[PDB]
């Protein structure tokens, strides 16, 4: 078959199936169908993950935008993209290029193809690059489900417990409320299989 | 998020069954995106959040995969030493080092732009600074530098045809995520994936570390350390964001614990009830776990012991009697608004009073609020995510287990009083509160049920649809935003793999300029509510046999 051909078949629920003969073409078809089905959602996800919501929605999203930008280093993401092999880059580039093909169609015939939400919210969609695709993932998976810490608040709680109970008892009550590990926790892997072999400090010895 | 993987020794009429319920909250249009990819070494079907290139939920005709968030501790805070003499510098390994900085301007629709600076050290971006102590706090993530690699790992894993190929890609996924595997031969497996720091000796991972150099991470722990199991002797792998493995530590979030009280036990009770499970029985675990009150099993024995000498007319005993007769499964009455049994409201009020009397009273303000939640917290749109046992309830459960708990009770949360007295006092509060709202005949108490909302604002609170696109479901269900099931080597079919999912409200979010919604805008919303599911196709013949439309593009890079 030709390397230029991409076949898209939707099932009875509208789910798309992409058929292509190289990486760029495969991800191009994916991007294209995403832009048909979910353009507004994806544009607003882009803005959420890069902190550019206030540009279109106003003052209520300023603090949000600042908080998003303060939580990442975009030039570092771009350096990771620059280091990709051609095959890996093709995934991201194809995806972006396929969304852009559809976006360009939208912006050429907006009277029939522009999602209504763009008219409602008063703006039009712009093209995508590989960095945007990467940031959908970073902002919605890494930052949502892998960027969790409360250590500054934990230290304030520990300080308050030591003020109320004394140094030793305050540390022991922190261990009662926020235990390091609890051996009666139900574990996905049974103890007969394995246990984690590392033991951790549980008395804030970093500042002892 | 939950997952159960049933292997060869536990499956009935199949070699393996995978049932995943990732819990992201509920949104319109759908949080996940259905997609099949065929060519360039791929042959996959499933659905994935925000249409990432890699499918988080799916299969390739040989293996299937899924995820639940791992919540391991992969983030530590370094307290940087600043100096008023050298603004913008920090002390690291005996030298004053310049921080990296960038300026950002927020453009604002119908407002004035705002410019600010983001600062970064060797240990990450600066979150906050205390000029009084001349300290800046930097957030260090073990996966820093591996974001793109993690996206690609999630894509390349889709081509794996065995455990070794799949784990080679699991080892490249740096975020803290539980990954799961099943295959046509009935093998099952689990990896708590991610990068985790190799910390210096003495480093308590719950609290900040100095950033002057001595406490810097040594590097990352090897993949050999990641918790994993392949073909466990139990014959199954179950998770509901519980601990991966004995002695493995949780996230340092103060409201997050892995203890004796864990909602995953509700899955284990259902998987162990019968020797083997068919695909239909594995799917039905969704419905039951969805409707299960999570506190009843935890506290019913304490409530029964406390009330065992009371007279038949004592309301504190009658409230417990009502709980005793119940399995904790909530069902809507015919109004579509109230639950058939009042037990969750009884537990909510009781637990709220118990926590006020115990854990809350032991913790100095304003930290005490952190322990007062009962786990029944919601909104008028219903819960924004899963329901869980609250942190205060998990700490109370350890106290009510007495010397059965492995946690030292450094402060007696009952303050010297017999536990029975406190339990009974909270039951008197419960009777007063509920009888004042519903009257004295418990049999007629019609307590409010929780509902479920597909919100038009995404999880960030940012509109991703107009407000009127919000969709409502009467029954709150503590289940996946999507659910997918993969069945391997069924004896009821000659196919090696069968699979189903549900992506509500539908595949499409498109509305034309004139307001006409797409044909696939809402066609999975009833299926979602009724615990239904649609077939996922993989092969060209199945796709073609179920084709609604097609397009052929001709494109040159
Ligand atoms: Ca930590």
């Amino acid at each position: 078959q030709s390397s230029s051909e991409i076949k898209i078949v939707r099932d009875e629920y509208g789910m798309p199936h992409i058929y292509a003969n190289d990486t760029w073409h495969l991800f191009y078809g994916y991007g294209y169908v995403v832009a048909q089905d979910r353009l507004f959602q994806m544009e607003m996800a882009r803005r959420s993950t890069q902190g550019t919501v206030a540009e279109v929605l106003g003052k209520d999203f300023v603090k949000f935008d600042k908080d998003i930008r303060r939580n990442y280093w975009p030039d570092a993401i771009r350096a990771q993209i620059a280091a990709l092999s051609p095959e890996d880059m093709s995934i991201l580039q194809g995806y972006a290029d396929g969304m852009n093909a559809w976006i360009d169609k939208v912006n050429t015939n907006p009277e029939t193809l522009l999602p209504k939400q763009f008219n409602t919210f008063g703006f039009t969609p712009k093209r995508w690059e590989p960095f945007d695709v990467a940031m959908i993932f970073v902002g919605t998976m890494a930052n949502r489900f892998s960027d969790s810490t409360s250590e500054i608040d934990n230290l304030a709680l520990l300080t308050a417990l030591k003020d109320k109970y004394g140094v030793s008892q305050g540390m022991a009550v922190f261990n009662q409320l926020k235990w390091l590990v609890n051996p009666s926790a139900p574990t996905t892997i049974a103890v007969q299989e394995s246990n984690y072999p590392l033991k951790f400090n549980q008395q804030n010895s970093q500042t002892a | 998020s939950n997952m159960w993987v049933i292997g060869k020794s536990k499956a009935q009429d199949a070699k393996a069954i995978m049932v995943n319920g990732p819990q992201f909250g509920w949104y319109a249009p759908a949080y996940t995106y259905g997609i099949g990819l065929h060519g360039a070494g791929y042959d996959v079907t499933g659905n994935t959040p925000f249409a990432y290139p890699g499918l988080v939920f799916g299969h390739n005709g040989v293996i299937s995969w899924g995820s639940t968030a791992g919540f391991g501790d992969d983030v530590d805070i370094f307290a940087e030493r600043l100096s008023a003499e050298k603004p913008g510098y920090y002390l690291h390994n005996g030298k004053w080092v310049k921080m990296l900085s960038r300026e950002e301007t927020i453009t604002v629709k119908n407002g004035q732009a705002e410019t600010f600076t983001v600062w970064r050290t060797v240990h990450g971006n600066i979150l906050q600074t205390d000029q009084t102590t001349q300290t800046a706090y930097a957030k260090s993530r073990a996966w820093d530098g591996k974001e793109v690699a993690s996206l690609l790992a999630w894509t390349h894993q889709m081509k794996a045809k065995n455990w070794q190929e799949w784990t080679q890609q699991a080892a490249k996924q740096a975020l803290t995520i539980n990954w799961y595997y099943a295959d046509v031969n009935g093998n099952i497996g689990y990896v708590h994936t991610g990068a985790y720091p190799d910390r210096q000796s003495g480093h308590d991972p719950r609290l900040p570390v100095p950033g002057t150099g001595k406490w810097d991470w040594k590097g990352l722990l090897p993949f050999e350390m990641n918790p994993k199991v392949y073909n466990p002797q139990s014959g199954y792998i179950a998770n509901w964001n519980n601990s991966p493995q004995k002695d493995y530590p949780a996230s340092d979030l103060f409201a997050f614990l892995w203890g004796g009280a864990d909602r995953v036990t509700e899955i284990d009770r259902l998987l162990e009830q019968k020797p083997r499970l068919t695909a239909d029985q594995a799917w039905d675990v969704i419905r039951q776990t969805s409707r299960q009150d999570l506190n009843l099993r935890l506290f019913l024995p304490t409530l029964q012991a406390a009330t065992s000498g009371l007279t038949q007319s004592d309301p504190r005993r009658q409230l417990v009697e009502t709980l005793t007769r119940w399995d904790g499964i909530n069902l809507l009455n015919d109004d579509g608004k109230t639950w058939q049994q009042p037990g969750s409201a009884i537990l909510n009020v009781w637990l709220t009073s118990m926590l006020k009397r115990t854990v809350v009273a032991a913790v100095p303000m304003p930290f005490d609020k952190w322990y007062s939640a009962s786990g029944y917290e919601t909104t008028q749109d219903g819960p924004t995510g899963s329901l869980n046992i609250s942190v205060g309830a998990k700490i109370l459960y350890e106290a009510v287990q007495g010397d059965k708990s492995p946690i030292p009770q450094a402060v007696d949360l009952f303050a010297g009083k017999p536990q029975q007295e406190v339990v009974l006092a909270a039951l008197e509060d419960t009777w007063e509160t509920l009888s004042k709202r519903y009257g004295n005949n418990v049999s007629n108490w019609k307590t409010p049920a929780m509902a479920l909302t597909f919100r038009a604002n995404n999880f960030f609170g940012v509109p991703q649809a107009a407000a009127e696109e919000t969709r409502h479901q009467a029954e709150y269900q503590n289940r996946g935003t999507e659910n997918d099931m993969i069945v391997f080597s069924p004896t009821t079919s000659d196919r090696p793999v069968l699979a189903w999912d549900v992506v509500a409200p539908g595949q499409s979010g498109f509305i034309a300029p004139d307001g006409t919604v797409d044909k696939h805008y809402e066609d999975q919303l009833k299926m979602y509510e009724n615990f239904g599911r649609k077939s996922l196709w993989l092969t060209k013949q199945d796709v073609e046999a179920h084709k609604e439309s097609q397009e052929v593009l001709h494109v040159q890079r």
